[PDB]
């Protein structure tokens, strides 16, 4: 039983350039529980970042909340970075406002 | 409305060093209010919510010891299963636990429950009668013969109809104005092109509590569900939740497509349509 997360990355409110915002990446469905998650500006890790505790759903699988602050811009990239044993590579998502 | 109180425990076994990482968290509805981890530097039991940091220090030292009681159950549990599986001691598992109790809008019991797992799969739980035992497997089994020799189902169900429900009731009245309060969804509609003939339409729904919720799509008042897309309801972090649903459509036919949402904070279901000016 080795299942894959599933990442959302988005916004806590609708995003308003220049307007000071919490940045959240969503990991969840996966099993088993270690797992590795960092929030990335331009590319770059992002270092106060917290996360939830640890919870599970009904079919047993994990779920974590990470996030930070953050102020969108039109220049800056923001992007959610996750490794976990049924991953051969990091999988990036990209902050998109519209999601 | 109906209401549940539940704890949730998770056990690491670390075969390299150690004792095994324990997390367990408590909710009321879907609000945490409690939790341990084996990592931080307290090793008690700690308050998530401000009406639980009313309850006095022989509150948090009982409940101190039992989760970590809990944590020496899983310990000796995670040794236990290696045995009945054969497996090696090389490896790291997991076992998850997870019991609570439901009650009506008129907080009288409803239901309880009491659910372990072994590496994500399901182990052994206790049926809805609260009397009897489902093994999933024979190493299941082998527990479910040492359960009922101990008796363990009388003392789940004592717990699940009298002091679980008994302290879910003491916790919706201390934390009434939170946790009897319900947060309805804010709502509205994004339009994004996907060609000069095409866009999609999105439905969102911000800031609500609890976390159930219902989006669906018409079109012409018929359901729709080609060329929809509906995300998984997510946390905002500050204790509401989130979801979104998006339909493709040809452009200069929005008006045919209408957002439905059902939610315990509204009385009627609302219903949105795209207004053509953004
Ligand atoms: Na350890």
């Amino acid at each position: 039983i080795q299942r894959t997360p599933k990442i959302q990355v988005y916004s806590r409110h609708p995003a308003e350039n220049g307007k000071s915002n919490f940045l959240n990446c969503y990991v969840s469905g996966f099993h088993p529980s270690d797992i590795e998650v960092d929030l990335l500006k331009n590319g770059e890790r992002i270092e106060k970042v917290e996360h939830s505790d640890l919870s599970f759903s009904k079919d047993w699988s994990f779920y974590l909340l990470y996030y930070t602050e953050f102020t969108p811009t039109e220049k800056d990239e923001y992007a959610c970075r996750v490794n976990h044993v049924t991953l051969s590579q990091p999988k990036i998502v990209k902050w998109d406002r519209d999601m | 409305g109906s209401h549940s109180m539940r704890y949730f425990f998770t056990s690491v076994s670390r075969p390299g060093r150690g004792e095994p990482r324990f997390i367990a968290v408590g909710y009321v509805d879907d609000t945490q209010f409690v939790r341990f981890d084996s990592d931080a530097a307290s090793q008690r039991m700690e308050p998530r919510a401000p009406w639980i940091e009313q309850e006095g220090p022989e509150y948090w030292d009982g409940e101190t010891r039992k989760v970590k009681a809990h944590s020496q159950t899983h310990r000796v549990d995670l040794g236990t299963l290696r045995g009945y599986y054969n497996q090696s001691e090389a490896g790291s598992h997991t076992v998850q636990r997870m019991y609570g109790c439901d009650v009506g809008s008129d907080w009288r019991f409803l239901r309880g429950y009491h659910q372990y797992a072994y590496d994500g799969k399901d182990y052994i739980a206790l049926k809805e009668d609260l009397r009897s035992w489902t093994a999933a497997d024979m190493a299941a089994q082998t527990t479910k013969h040492k359960w009922e020799a101990a008796h363990v189902a009388e003392q789940l169900r004592a717990y699940l109809e009298g002091t679980c429900v008994e302290w879910l009731r003491r916790y919706l009245e201390n934390g009434k104005e939170t946790l009897q309060r319900t947060d309805a969804p804010k709502t509205h509609m994004t339009h994004h092109a996907v060609s000069d003939h095409e866009a999609t339409l999105r439905c969102w729904a911000l800031s609500f509590y609890p976390a159930e919720i219902t989006l669906t799509w018409q079109r012409d008042g018929e359901d729709q569900t080609q060329d929809t897309e509906l995300v998984e309801t997510r946390p905002a972090g500050d204790g509401t939740f989130q979801k979104w649903v998006a339909v493709v459509v040809p452009s200069g036919q929005e008006q045919r497509y209408t957002c439905h949402v059902q939610h315990e904070g509204l009385p009627k279901p609302l219903t949105l349509r795209w207004e053509p000016s953004s």
